[PDB]
């Protein structure tokens, strides 16, 4: 937990490596009646999409119009997501590997493939609880690496 | 003193259509269409008319149409009370019908090449309920509706969806899911697919001669199977004791040669003649798909059985193709279909004891891929004590090597291939030979 | 542990051509109005709202008969439905205000003043036509309370879980805005770790209250809010009856103007509130100007 | 130059652009067809014909210097100038019911690309080009167009217009004397509905970087192309490419921020120049239906009469059986008795129908037995890929259930479906078993009954019917041990039971000799390959088809005489010698094996007549693969002096 927030590099193996899809950061949509474009930021894993209109000539006169999804203005990243493990020299004596998540945006996809010795530079940072209910105690998070550089030994 | 119920039926359209042409532009139309039966469901009631009490004062409003879903009022009739969704329902006064689902597949001559059979959902009021068994072709005329579906919300495309219309609407949010799945509604239903010639057939003389020469024509030779085939067709008798012991009569066979042999030859003519016949194989074949499999209904409530071979084979023949790549587990099931007439089945919590009375051909391989003459015949099969001391007859097709006769097998042959269908000129026809069995079975001698 | 999404827009397109009786057509038209109408060869209004943001005076005072021979349409729909145009009208002032101060060198609203001369229907002469319209009254003053406090931005706070917010009020005539009744921080499920934050304490759902909102009185604004009562003049009254009166309200730059003991011209618009019978009402006037006939010295 | 918002499109550019074009085209050339006018033609041989649907090659565009600028507009904006693109033909079509009726393009040459998998989101709606292979489809499912509405206080019906997806439901009636708050209800059944289908299809690029296991796609076909594809069919596909976000869950309103990806279809491709026509005798009542519901997806190719007299010119050459055989395959030196055998095989032989139920199929069954070390693999490989419908098998890699059917749980619907296995989808196809020796017993029991009737029969949870597998049987099976023995009999060295061997109808002793001569013309051959008459692909594959789809042949009273005769003489030998297991014992399916073979011998060469000289042939090439002509009929020894190259 000392490290979150840090820019850290890593060294491991990939064992799983995901295929690219779209990830939104900015819908657009488009008002008929008054012709404006209204922008809305995701930064969840889900979110609800506008139903009305928010423009300054809607939110002034009563007559309010209907939003509908423009897919080629909005804003998509190219995004992957890679488990990486622990080398054999670095376990200690008598216990298991562990591993870790790394996330990937932008130019970075598609350079990571599986069974590849890496060390990855990445921004570690937290993200939102996922296990039980009854085995929460206090603000518990999860963990996952940013990836901004990736090295090969080979 | 309630009105009668009217219903309508319209039957002997112009054309029949298969499953696999029904498109959306023929919705809320006339149609027939074609298919099999494999399961059914109880007959349960239905709200038609229903009759609701208002909650905020007490009026009585009855006759409420439902139009396949529960409706309720929309405005109390009382020109003071402004009531309009608070209701309860009277179902002590309200009139019913009669509801049962039925499940159709294609039949297997329509299939494509290289797909897999597809399925429809119909719907029996009325009168119409308890006319479809499973394992039937029906035809069925009536009318293509449309359902709600929530399996589709994941399936890519655009799906459509409502919305209310906020512009005219003074001011100083119930979108619904437009997902539908087509089904059928059924009006008509009917199961498709003189003594003079019978009189003529009961007095000739040379009667079994005939009949044993008019068994799977296109066979030569091997006439002790074609009676064997003919007798288990007719059938024996069924006899009660004064202590409960029951005495069998079904006739068990078995036909026993190599890969060789023209064994399934005999097997496919029964299952093309005989009313009801089903036809299977030893390794694509489960022990559920012979006995029986227990599914839920998604009206809920209840359960249904899905029948087997054994049980679309009752009073009737089942047929088995290499009787000796079965399992032990299918042998004991085998075994209590011949030893007794049910089937037992407790899975999920269900009881239930079902009928069996259904007589086996069965074709095996020797063990060791020939037949050893120098062994006995339990040393030539692969099967359980229990099983092969209840047959009665076991057929050993052998080879031999003799000039005459391979030339009248090959001079048949090629006939076959050069003239189609005009080299066998068999005594009796199908539809004359079914006519004689039916009528043969109801002798008690 | 994320931050506030945030939506913005821009224009782009020409939408469904414009109906004239659009809210935004009335803003743009009355702000033609103000910089364009000329009487002789002065530019009155635009004159008139310089001197005034000169000397921090936040009104301006337009006679009536002034817009009867320039839109006609936005006369009509005035003197029928004033509630609605007014505050219309009043951000076309403040949008003009706010370019001439950033050219010439924390805006409130801009109040409207109207003084008019025509027609006088008597204070007897009242009935139920004249409800939610604008009438032109005359009288004497005999009472005058004291100013009252009334709030115009609100900041809150929830005693449980510390959650904040802001209110603004720009509709002071009834004489209602009111605290949520509930936690907004639920409602308004707005950051990933704030949805975390709302559950634990083993199994339950956060409870804040049946209202648990406190205003902070050093971050919020207010105003002043005054009562007058108008009589009918003593002289031409029924022999032998008490003489009648009714009860006016009036803010912001209008107060501690008059005197108890003179004759007022009253300009406003008839209304009710709720106080033996069925269903009754009670009447009074919001105050849109004032003008007197002449002072005792 | 008016420009759409978000684009560089404009409108009345593009029509009167698409409009000179196509009123005048240009292009080892002609001067019959290749300088004309062509597109007139086109239009008006649609006309005249009574057809809606022009196909629009692509790359006629991007030499043609006006409409260039349009070849990159299409393959960036499909959306838009798709629309333009109609406009033209309606206009152009009375220029020349024709006021009512609605004209489209479907483009099929859009290139480059290079999978499914390497396009990033900034290619989304942009026109993309798939191949693969279909393996399931949904049933139709009905789009909603335009609703009904119902007031339930005054009957007034109303009818509205889905618009991109959403539908206004009425708040007030409509009629002046009634008007209420919400009297609106909907009446499923009086809607307007549209077809809708899904298709996922296995995808096949050209280039796999490293490590791509398989992975699979979702197509839309909406309307026309309904029933268009079918499982175990190699397609070729042009669509856009799309995105859409997902419900997290039925109850919820909210979606899921990773989106999901699939592809808008508009054309479909079913032909291929190197690859065989389908079996027409298979699809019968697919060619009555695509008729019926007027969707132009042609199943078998064109052919010219030029390229028709071609076909008779060489089907007088005096060497045509030789030449056949040599230009199976071009590139593996061999024997031609088993090229001959293939060859017969792509034939086929006639298939029968009786008209009391009753059928009677001509597929043909061969089996590679022989040393390791030869060039059986490639003709397996070969045969895969020249053959429209196939599947390669492994010995120790293949379950009855993988074989025949199984159930499966579908992620989207998440409901469990049925699936065809191997050999079905092998329909009217070759399937290429390969170390068939190695395979259970329990695996080589569901070949029985496709190589006895062409049929399997399926008794499991949920299906209870029969399916058809009319399909081709290539095997090859390893000798016991490092070589082939000649001073063993045959059933001593294959490990397969001896009854199994007579189920087919070619059995190929491929032998190795040391012979000088030999060896030099292998290794020149084979050097030759790596250096910088025989009948191209495309040429031999048409002949075939042709072949395939017209003549028919029956056989005579000369020809039977001769069959039977063949018969008992065969039957006759080895009399002696079958309580020994020494050489295989003759059956009936020697007999049909022989008319197979004489029947396809007939069909090439285009004949509807089988004379003596087929059943001759045939029963020399029987004899010729067991290598009955060095063999010894008391010990089943091979005297390998008399085994000549
Ligand atoms: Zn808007
Ligand atoms: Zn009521
Ligand atoms: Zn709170
Ligand atoms: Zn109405």
């Amino acid at each position: 937990g000392d490290f979150l927030g840090q820019l850290i590099t890593v060294r491991g193996i990939i064992t799983r490596v995901s295929d690219v899809k779209p990830a939104v950061e900015v819908i657009a949509y488009t008002c008929d009646q008054c012709g404006y474009e209204v922008f809305q930021e995701v930064n969840s894993r889900t979110f609800t999409p506008l139903s009305e209109c928010t423009s300054e000539e809607c939110s002034q006169n009563q007559t309010k119009g209907q939003l509908f999804m423009s897919t080629r203005a909005s804003k998509f990243s190219a995004f992957q997501e890679c488990k990486i493990q622990e080398l054999s020299q670095q376990v200690p004596v008598g216990h298991i590997p562990r591993s870790l998540n790394i996330h990937v945006n932008g130019t970075l996809v598609r350079s990571l493939s599986p069974g590849d010795i890496v060390d990855v530079t990445g921004i570690f940072l937290p993200a939102p609880y996922t296990g039980f209910k009854a085995l929460k105690a206090g603000l518990l998070t999860e963990t996952y690496l940013e990836a901004q550089f990736v090295r090969q030994h080979k | 003193q309630t009105e009668r119920v009217f219903q309508i039926s319209f039957f002997n359209l112009p054309t029949v259509h298969r499953i696999r042409d029904i498109r959306s532009e023929k919705i809320g139309s006339l149609l027939s269409i074609s298919g099999t039966v494999t399961r059914t469901s109880e007959v349960r009631p239905e709200l038609y008319k229903a009759s609701f009490t208002c909650d905020m004062c007490r009026a009585i409003v009855d006759n409420v149409e439902q139009s396949f879903k529960y409706t309720e009022p929309t405005f109390c009739p009382n020109p003071s009370c402004e009531n309009r969704a608070f209701w309860t329902l009277n179902v002590t006064r309200s009139r019913f019908l009669d509801w049962q689902k039925v499940r159709i597949q294609e039949n297997a001559n329509e299939i494509p090449t290289g797909s897999m059979p597809r399925t429809l959902d119909v719907i029996l009021r009325g009168d119409s309920v308890e006319r479809a068994k499973p394992g039937d072709r029906c035809k069925f005329t009536g009318v293509e509706i449309v359902v709600p579906d929530v399996t589709q919300l994941g399936l890519p495309g655009v799906k459509p969806s409502s919305t209310l219309d906020t512009r005219g609407i003074s001011k100083t949010l119930g979108v619904r899911d437009l997902t539908y799945k087509i089904s059928f509604l059924a009006c008509h239903v009917i199961s498709i697919g003189e003594i003079n010639e019978l009189k003529e057939m009961v007095k000739d003389e040379h009667i079994y001669d005939k009949l044993v020469r008019s068994i799977a024509p296109a066979v030569f030779g091997h006439e002790a199977v074609k009676k064997g085939i003919l007798l288990q067709m007719l059938g024996g008798v069924h006899k009660s004791t004064v202590e409960g012991i029951k005495l069998r009569g079904d006739i068990n066979i078995c036909v026993v040669g190599d890969p060789s042999t023209s064994k399934s030859q005999f097997l496919k003519y029964v299952v093309g003649f005989a009313p009801r016949s089903v036809y299977t194989s030893g390794k694509a074949s489960s022990a559920a798909g012979l006995t029986a499999a227990v599914v839920r209904d998604e009206e809920g409530g209840d359960y249904t059985i899905e029948a087997g071979a054994l049980m679309l084979a009752d009073n009737g023949i089942c047929c088995i193709d290499e009787f000796d790549k079965m399992d032990i587990s299918d042998q004991v099931a085998i075994h209590e279909a011949m030893e007794q007439q049910t089937i037992s089945i407790a899975k999920a919590g269900i009881h239930a004891t079902l009928n069996a009375r259904t007589s086996i051909l069965a074709a095996a391989n020797p063990v060791g891929g020939r037949y050893n003459r120098k062994l006995s015949l339990r040393g030539n099969l692969n099967m359980t004590a229990p099983i092969m001391s209840r047959f009665d007859l076991f057929f050993v097709i052998l080879d031999d090597c003799n000039e005459k006769i391979d030339t009248e097998l090959a001079s048949h042959i090629v006939d076959l291939h050069m003239k189609r269908d005009e080299a066998i000129e068999p005594p009796f026809s199908a539809e004359q030979l079914r006519r004689y069995i039916k009528y043969a079975r109801t002798f008690k001698p | 542990s994320f931050d506030r999404p945030e939506i913005y827009s821009a224009p782009v397109l020409q939408g469904e051509s414009p109906n004239d009786d659009d809210n935004t057509e009335i803003i743009k038209s009355f702000k033609n109005f103000i910089l364009e109408f000329r009487l002789d060869s002065q530019f009155i209004y635009r004159d008139q709202l310089r001197n005034n943001i000169l000397v921090k005076n936040y009104s301006l005072t337009v006679n009536m008969e002034h817009l009867i021979g320039y839109n006609e349409d936005i006369y009509k729909k005035l003197s029928d439905e004033p509630s609605d145009i007014i505050p219309l009208f009043e951000t076309a002032i403040t949008q003009v205000a706010k370019r001439i101060s950033i050219l010439s060198r924390s805006l409130p609203t801009f109040q409207l003043i109207l003084n008019s001369n025509a027609n006088q229907i008597p204070l007897r002469d009242l009935d139920s036509e004249h409800v939610s319209k604008i009438v032109r009254l005359s009288g004497i003053i005999i009472s005058t309370s004291v100013l009252s406090s009334r709030a115009t931005y609100l900041s809150i706070m929830c005693r449980n879980c510390r959650h904040t917010t802001s209110i603004t009020i720009n509709n002071f005539n009834s004489i209602t805005v009111s605290l949520p009744r509930s936690c907004l921080s639920t409602i308004e499920s707005e950051s990933s770790m704030a949805n975390e934050s709302n559950i634990g304490d083993e199994s339950t759902k956060k409870n804040c209250g049946p209202d648990p909102y406190i205003i902070i009185h050093e971050s919020s604004k207010f105003i002043d809010q005054q009562f007058l009562k108008l009589q009918e003049i003593p002289e031409l009254v029924p022999v032998g009856e008490m003489p009648r009166n009714l009860t006016m309200t009036c803010d912001r730059y209008l107060t501690n103007k008059v005197i108890p003991g003179t004759r007022v011209t009253i300009v406003g618009i008839y209304s009710i509130y709720n106080s033996s019978g069925v269903a009754i009402r009670t009447p009074y006037i919001k105050i849109l100007g004032i003008q007197s006939d002449v002072e005792t010295s | 130059l008016r420009i759409i918002w978000g684009t560089n499109v404009s409108i009345q550019e593009c029509t009167t652009n698409f409009r000179n074009f196509l009123m005048s085209f240009k292009y080892f050339i002609n001067n019959t067809t290749d300088e004309e006018l062509y597109y007139i033609k086109q239009l008006n041989e649609m006309r005249e014909l009574g057809t809606s649907n022009l196909n629009l090659d692509a790359r006629n565009l991007l030499a043609y210097k006006q409409t260039e600028d349009l070849y990159h507009q299409l393959l960036n904006y499909p959306q838009e100038v798709i629309s333009i693109m109609d406009q033209t033909i309606k206009d152009c079509m009375v220029s020349l019911e024709i006021e009512t009726k609605f004209y489209k393009v479907r483009p099929y040459n859009v290139g480059s690309c290079k999978g499914m998998r390497e396009l990033n989101p900034n290619d989304i709606d942009k026109l993309i080009n798939l191949k693969g292979l279909v393996l399931r489809s949904t049933p139709v499912i009905p789009d909603m167009k335009v609703a009904f509405f119902k007031c339930n206080v005054c009957d007034h019906t109303m009818a509205v217009e889905i618009d991109r997806g959403v539908i206004q439901e009425p708040a007030r009636c409509e009629r002046i004397d009634c008007n209420e708050p919400n009297s609106m209800s909907l009446i499923h059944n009086r809607c307007s509905f549209a077809d809708k289908q899904v298709i996922k299809l296995q995808e096949t690029p050209d280039f796999v970087p490293d490590g791509q296991t398989p992975h699979s796609i979702s197509l839309c076909v909406y309307d026309e192309l309904v029933d268009s594809c079918r499982a175990g069919d190699r397609i070729e596909v042009t669509g856009t490419f799309r995105s859409i976000p997902i419900r997290a869950n039925s109850r919820q309103r909210v979606l899921k921020s990773l989106y999901k990806t699939y592809v808008d279809v508009v054309h479909v491709k079913k032909v291929s120049d190197k690859r065989l026509d389908v079996d027409t005798s298979t699809i019968e009542q697919e060619l009555m239906q695509n008729k019926v519901d007027h969707n132009e997806v042609e199943e078998v190719r064109q052919i010219t009469d030029q390229d028709l007299a071609k076909i008779r010119e060489v089907a007088a050459r005096e060497d045509l059986y030789s030449l056949l055989a040599r230009s199976i395959a071009p590139s593996i030196y061999e024997l031609e008795d088993v090229k001959k055998g293939i060859l017969l095989q792509l034939f086929g032989g006639t298939n029968k129908t009786f008209t009391k139920g009753g059928r009677y199929r001509g597929d043909i069954n061969i089996l590679l037995c022989g040393d390791p070390s030869t060039s059986k693999s490639q003709i397996l490989q070969y045969v895969h890929k020249i053959t429209p419908r196939g599947v390669y098998t492994s010995g120790k890699g293949s379950s009855a259930v993988g074989l025949t059917a199984y159930i499966t749980r579908d992620v989207d619907t998440k409901q469990l479906v049925l699936e065809s296995g191997a050999l079905v989808l092998s329909d009217g196809g070759v399937c290429c078993i390969d170390e068939f020796d190695k395979m259970s017993d329990s695996t080589r029991s569901v070949l029985h009954e496709v190589m006895e009737q062409q049929t399997i029969s399926i008794a499991k949870a949920g299906i209870i019917t029969t399916l058809n597998a009319r399909s081709s049987i290539l095997a090859s099976a390893n000798p016991i041990g490092s070589r082939y023995n000649p001073n063993l009999p045959v059933t001593e060295n294959i490990d397969l039971p001896p009854p199994l061997l007579s189920r087919f109808d070619l059995v190929y002793l491929v032998l190795d000799k040391v012979d000088e001569k030999n060896d030099r013309e292998l290794a020149k051959h084979l050097t030759n390959l790596y250096l910088e008459d025989v009948l191209p692909v495309e040429f031999l594959t048409m002949y075939i088809s042709y072949a395939k789809e017209h003549i028919h042949p029956i056989i005579t009273e000369a020809a039977k005489t001769e069959l039977v005769r063949a018969y008992v003489g065969m039957r006759k030998m080895g009399d002696d010698s079958r309580s020994d297991e020494k050489r295989i014992t003759a059956t009936t399916r020697q007999l049909e094996s022989m008319i197979r073979l004489a029947e396809a011998h007939a069909k090439m060469k285009l004949k509807n007549v089988v004379e003596l000289e087929d059943v001759q042939e045939a029963v020399r090439l029987i004899r010729s693969a067991i290598k009955d002509y060095a063999t010894d009929p008391k010990t089943g020894k091979i005297d390998m002096n008399l085994v000549q190259t």
